[PDB]
RNA sequence: GUCUACGGCCAUACCACCCUGAACGCGCCCGAUCUCGUCUGAUCUCGGAAGCUAAGCAGGGUCGGGCCUGGUUAGUACUUGGAUGGGAGACCGCCUGGGAAUACCGGGUGCUGUAGGCUU
RNA sequence: CGUUCAUAGCGACGUCGCUUUUUGAUCCUUCGAUGUCGGCUCUUCCUAUCAUUGUGAAGCAGAAUUCACCAAGCGUUGGAU
RNA sequence: GAAACCUCCCGUGGAGCAGAAGGGCAAAAGCUCGCUUGAUCUUGAUUUUCAGUACGAAUACAGACCGUGAAAGCGGGGCCU
RNA sequence: UAUCCGGUAAAGCGAAUGAUUAGAGGUCUUGGGGCCGAAACGAUCUCAACCUAUUCUCAAACUUUAAAUGGGUAAGAAGCCCGGCUCGCUGGCGUGAGCCGGGCGUGGAAUGGAGUGCCUAGUGGGCCACUUUUGGUAAGCAGAACUGGCGCUGCGGGAUGAACCGAACGCCGGGUUAAGGCGCCCGAUGCCGACGCUCAUCAGACCCCAGAAAAGGUGUUGGUUGAUAUAGACAGCAGGACGGUGGCCAUGGAAGUCGGAAUCCGCUAAGGAGUGUGUAACAACUCACCUGCCGAAUCAACUAGCCCUGAAAAUGGAUGGCGCU
RNA sequence: CGCAAUGAAGGUGAAGGCCGGCGCGCUCGCCGGCCGAGGUGGGAUCCCGAGGCCUCUCCAGUCCGCCGAGGGCGCACCACC
């Protein structure tokens, strides 16, 4: 039976990377964090203040609070058979903006764009995606050069 | 792989286009097989192995059968391989006397099982090339390259052994 | 009589007879834990709100007068 | 062999009032054909409110039932009510109303009568106006009954407010280790 | 070289039953409707829903089927999901009435829509009742091997066709 | 072209030795009355401005180390899913998709924000 | 090693096996009980052959012999503690 | 004198940080000084074990009263487990 | 489709940590032992540790790298975009939050009716298989992971059987299948089935599975690599096998011959300073190069198929049986 | 038993708003009038309803429906303030 301990088995999750020790670079204090920006955990082990736990290291949440130097962030949690949003608070140090959201914004503001335009033209544009389909007909032309014939090579023992 | 008859296919493939590389090179392979389902298969996976190429990042062009140009004629055809034995990987250089290419490859993986316990997915055909009556270098294909061929057909053992299940005439085998 | 010790063999199955649903999103989740200071000031911004109505109430109508007056342009 | 969870086919839904008493069957049986022939949607809820349980009908006061209607604009119409219509001592001027009901409690019935008020029977309401129009369809609080503060998250679990079902209450009913911080814990 | 369009439309059998079955194939056998043993679908291909056939493989033989597949299969035992009563399309009367809002008013508007993959693709399609086809006449090769190694599963592309007639 | 002050990202920015630096800067530099501090005006603090780019600093250089980025290694190693495939086992081959890492060989060797100079 | 000679007979350092007449592991069966050692008595099987029949080997001259093959037909005893 | 003290050079930490080990740490989290009692008083929230109960341990705040620093700040015990 | 997380497989050790082989190079250090030195970083070796390039081989409790499978988020009306009010918070002005009031609609694929609350029994001995995996020589042993089984469950196949494969059962007719089969037992090959391989005085004969290995075999069949030979070979028989030379070390005797460093020339047609026999040691014998005869292929070394040796148990016996070439 | 709690107890015990005036409107204290169980989002259901859609003709034109875009009152219940 294992052990507790809060910090059992981040021997390698909380260790700063390769040539990457020392002083925690500025920019990570110094960017702001709202109500409700989507955030990414990633414990840290230069900051030991505000860590979170093993088990928040990777997930993804949103920030209910913020403190002076930290972050309340609701993050889902599973528990066996039962999902948990449950809400903690990160020392800044340990959180990063999560751009998977942003790439979202992106494309609706493409869509205003596209929606504003091509409404007084009267064609109606694609706002909708498309999963990759299948690759349409085409021609090839062997440009005078006739194909490159592939014999598979005998076998023989190098080492 | 498995059999029945098979035959030479003609398979040219492409890693498919990009940004840096424009107009890609064609390969083209002689895949024998006994359909073109698995024709495409077995091209991709000689790819594969020569080529950084997959299924996935290209386009087969051009799959298409093969027909023997002279069918009716009798020849010998020059076969090399690459099996696996229960031990090692070896080479091979099988001779087979046939009406056409897809017959004596179909000839050898017959052949390949019986003598050495080959089974298809273990073989790998590299060159299958019809060959004069010299350049033949098996005395099993050599005995027939004779222009006044002459044997009997002698102990004639009977088939239709149901018809007549019972009969009078115990029966006979000289012709 | 030694026993099994411990295992998770048919709990996977277990869990997902009954889903393994999703944490019921409600909008308007609660101010618990926030912290306090700010809770305070909103407080007492919300108590006020009703200070600032005849203004706001005005302004309101100056601006659907002026939507009025824009839509009996453009028709 | 088809794979379907056989587990939740079978909705659990009242099909029929389970009472056995002969008037209400009757109301039953007219609201099941107004229910099925009219398009109105009245006929429907109304249907599946006869079928309900006294729990599930809970009484309608007569100050819940003003305010109700104390509201703007659902003036000149008809309050309906499939549990009964009880007095509020608490509440005095009571504006004339029209109601259904299938009771209203002998006080509740005076004070509705002295003040100009129709009361109507299920029957009646059918006749009046068979597609349900002009009708406010109220409903008693079902979580009035004091069996809701037991139901929740157990007490002794943080943050839960849920009455324990004790013998009696009193300073020495419970409120020792697990209440008082004093004494081991409290949630 | 003329490398023609890869295929929009795939029908696909399911052809091994509802015994020990994974939970990640399970749940897309019945993303696919393929319930019972040798019910099948039509699906449009695309990187999503090609990769939805390549995690339940060795579950389903499929390819791209002929004009004529679609034709046999929806007149043969073509019945349509309406008021989630699978009832056989007996007339016109029927897949108007469902899918006449979108342009599809006969059998035939249907076959258009399912083999061509039309816009109304994904309406048509769910409106057909997944496809009950009899064993295969003249048995299969091996239930439990892919296409290209001498069994059934996988795909099979030209050849779906076949199995068809021998099922339908 | 380039610098100083405060910077962001933190080696394409490090290290070694070599060469070159106009003007403005930045320095070394000359002093200890006062401020301040030392065993020591070396450092630290303070008051200067005679010298000088020697050094720091900048820019460049090296079939340089290092780092950064491509190739190769290799569809190799590994690997998701499959079979009443093989094999006495150990292990291996196929199908289905995913796919690395050295050695070896190329190229690159800080970019840039705010505020203020100089080259008028 | 065997004077000499790896192998008549042997055989180190290494290695691959079989066996359940040793002892361990293990705890599947039996705790509403399967009588717990030895000896006596009696039958039958196995061969991994001590003797006996037929044979190959020798570092078998004879005598004595060990090594191996077919082989379990027939034997394998009397006592002292 | 291989080892005492002084001085110059190199030194990415190969030392040290009470203790096991792991992480973390260089004009520090090490060493040496100066001043100190935030190891003080008081509400709730949260995390960790978890049943998502307790205990312990911790995290972010908030209100007091202080410490220290030119200040920004940091500090309600021990860099973190 | 975007976007984070990771330190397992692999890989690496001319990158850290630890392990570890070899020689090059180095009076680095210095030594301990030498030999030639009185002694001398003198000359010459040497072994110690250290170092300069290289080099061999490693790691559950090492790692610069670094997969596959995998875990978060996100993919819109609770969303966007305007206008104005509230604050005891924050502040050169501004933030940030909370309020009102308008203005705008399908925002990846596939599927499916959702939500929600109360009472609540049995259970809390488990076992089995793929793959992964710890202890152990191993176990029908013990212990985890992952899914799926059996337990709760019949049915076709596997002769027999918890768990293998196929498939999951209302009561019946027709059809068709799976996995398995089709000499007879026993439904189906009573095909003029196709091509090979293999004879066993222990043949062989189908997942789980109920049985064998190393190592052998001109048994037979395929390969691979090398030869050889008309300058007529290859075997099969017949003729010589010397001298410089008791060569040198070894004397205990080795003039070819217990052993070992050597190891070339002559005559040459050609014979090794010698394969053996044997000798105290010789001798004597025996083992190339070439012919004479005969008359086309010959021969070597590997390799992998079947077959065989290897291969011993106790009541009489089991590819299921009969049998089968 | 229920219609009132909460405190160990002495005990205390569920109303608010608005408007006008008077005290300095001091987000505090006192005097007159009006409303009277707050508000946000979602809410079965009711309510209003542009507008169709025809009538054997060209228009007029009350009656009856069917649908109804759009907009409202919003039960219960839930979440939030
Ligand atoms: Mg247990
Ligand atoms: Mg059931
Ligand atoms: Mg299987
Ligand atoms: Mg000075
Ligand atoms: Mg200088
Ligand atoms: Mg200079
Ligand atoms: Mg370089
Ligand atoms: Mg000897
Ligand atoms: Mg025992
Ligand atoms: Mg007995
Ligand atoms: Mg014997
Ligand atoms: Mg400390
Ligand atoms: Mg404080
Ligand atoms: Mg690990
Ligand atoms: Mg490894
Ligand atoms: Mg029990
Ligand atoms: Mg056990
Ligand atoms: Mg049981
Ligand atoms: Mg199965």
């Amino acid at each position: 039976t294992n052990t507790k301990g809060k910090r059992r088995g981040t021997r390698y999750m909380f260790s700063r990377p390769f040539r990457k020790h020392g002083v925690v670079p500025l920019a990570t204090y110094m960017r702001i964090y709202k109500k409700g920006d989507i955030v990414d955990i990633k414990g840290m082990g230069t900051v030991q203040k505000g860590m979170p736990h093993k088990c928040y290291h990777g997930k993804t949440g949103r920030v209910y609070n913020v403190t002076q130097h930290a972050v309340g962030i609701v993050v889902n949690k599973q528990v066996k058979g039962k999902i948990l949003a449950k809400r903690i608070n990160v020392r800044i140090e340990h959180i990063k903006h999560s751009k998977s959201r942003d790439s979202f914004l992106k494309r609706v503001k493409e869509n205003d764009q596209k929606k504003k335009e091509a409404k007084e033209k009267g064609t109606w544009v694609q706002l909708k995606r498309q999963p990759a389909p299948p690759r349409e007909a085409h021609f090839v032309r062997t440009n005078g050069k006739e194909p490159e014939l592939l014999e598979p090579i005998p076998y023989e023992f190098m080492a | 792989k498995a059999s029945g008859t098979l035959r030479e296919y003609k398979v040219v493939g492409r890693c498919l286009p990009t940004p840096k590389c424009r107009t890609p090179p064609l390969y083209r392979m002689r895949i024998f097989a006994p359909n073109h389902v698995v024709a495409k298969s077995r091209f991709w996976y000689f790819v594969s192995q020569l080529k950084k190429m997959k299924k996935s990042s290209g386009e087969i062009v051009y799959c298409g059968q093969v027909f023997e140009k002279s069918p009716l004629r009798v020849k010998n055809f020059g076969i090399w391989l690459r099996y696996d034995s229960r031990s090692g990987t070896h080479n091979m250089y099988r001779e087979y006397r046939d009406l056409t290419t897809a017959g004596a490859v179909t000839q050898c993986y017959r052949d390949m099982g019986a003598r050495h316990r080959a089974r298809a997915h273990s073989i790998q055909i590299m060159k299958v090339e019809e060959i004069a009556a010299s350049k033949c270098r098996r005395p099993a294909v050599k005995q027939f390259h004779d222009s006044k061929i002459k044997f009997p057909l002698p102990h004639r053992v009977l088939r239709r052994q149901h018809k007549p299940r019972f009969t009078t005439k115990r029966p006979n085998t000289f012709f | 009589a030694k026993s099994k010790n411990h295992t998770t063999h048919n709990q996977s199955r277990k869990w997902h007879r009954n889903g393994i649903k999703k944490p019921r999103s409600q909008r308007y989740e609660s101010l618990k834990g926030v912290d306090p200071k700010f809770l305070r000031n909103m407080r007492f911004a919300k108590k006020h709100n009703k200070k600032g109505l005849k203004k706001m109430q005005a302004n309101n109508a100056k601006a659907m007068a002026a939507r009025a007056e824009a839509i009996k342009a453009l028709v | 062999g088809v794979d379907i969870r056989h587990n939740k086919d079978r909705k659990v839904r009242r099909k029929e009032p389970k009472s056995q008493d002969i008037y209400l069957r009757l109301l039953v049986k007219l609201y099941r054909f107004l229910a099925r022939r009219t398009n109105s949607t009245f006929n429907q809820v109304v249907l599946k409110r006869l079928f309900m349980s006294r729990t599930n009908r809970p009484p309608l006061s007569l100050s819940r039932m003003i305010r109700k209607m104390k509201l703007p604009g659902r003036e000149g119409k008809t309050a309906v009510v499939v549990g009964t219509i009880t007095d509020d001592v608490r509440v005095q001027e009571v504006p004339k109303l029209k109601v259904c009901a299938l009771r209203v409690s002998s006080r509740a019935r005076s004070r509705i009568l002295k003040a100009g008020g129709k009361i109507l029977t299920f029957d009646q309401l059918a006749l009046d106006s068979p597609k349900g129009c002009g009708t406010v369809l109220l409903s008693g609080p079902r979580k009035g009954r004091e069996v809701y503060r037991h139901f929740g998250k157990a007490p002794g679990t943080p943050h839960s407010h849920t009455k324990p079902y004790v013998r009696s209450k009193g300073r020495k009913f419970e409120r020792a280790r697990g209440r008082r911080a004093s004494r081991g814990y409290k949630n | 070289f003329y490398v023609p369009a890869e295929p929009k439309l795939a029908f696909v059998i399911r052809i091994r039953g509802i015994n020990g079955v994974s939970p990640k194939v399970r749940k897309v056998l019945q993303l696919l409707r393929l319930r019972q043993i040798f019910n099948g679908t039509f699906v449009k291909l695309n990187k999503a829903s090609i990769n939805m056939l390549r995690i339940v493989e060795p579950y389903i033989a499929w390819g791209y089927p002929n004009l004529k597949s679609v034709n046999e299969l929806i007149y043969k035992r073509g019945y349509g999901k309406i008021n989630k009563k699978r009832i056989a399309l007996t007339d016109n009367a029927l897949i108007a009435r469902s899918l006449g809002k979108y342009g599809i008013i006969c059998m035939e508007d249907l076959i258009h829509e399912i083999y061509t993959v039309g816009k109304r693709f994904k309406e048509a399609n769910n409106f057909l009742w997944p496809f009950k086809l009899s064993s295969p006449r003249g048995g299969m090769k091996k239930k439990t091997t892919h296409f290209v190694e001498g069994e059934d599963a996988g795909n099979r592309e030209d050849q779906i066709n076949r199995l068809i007639r021998r099922m339908n």
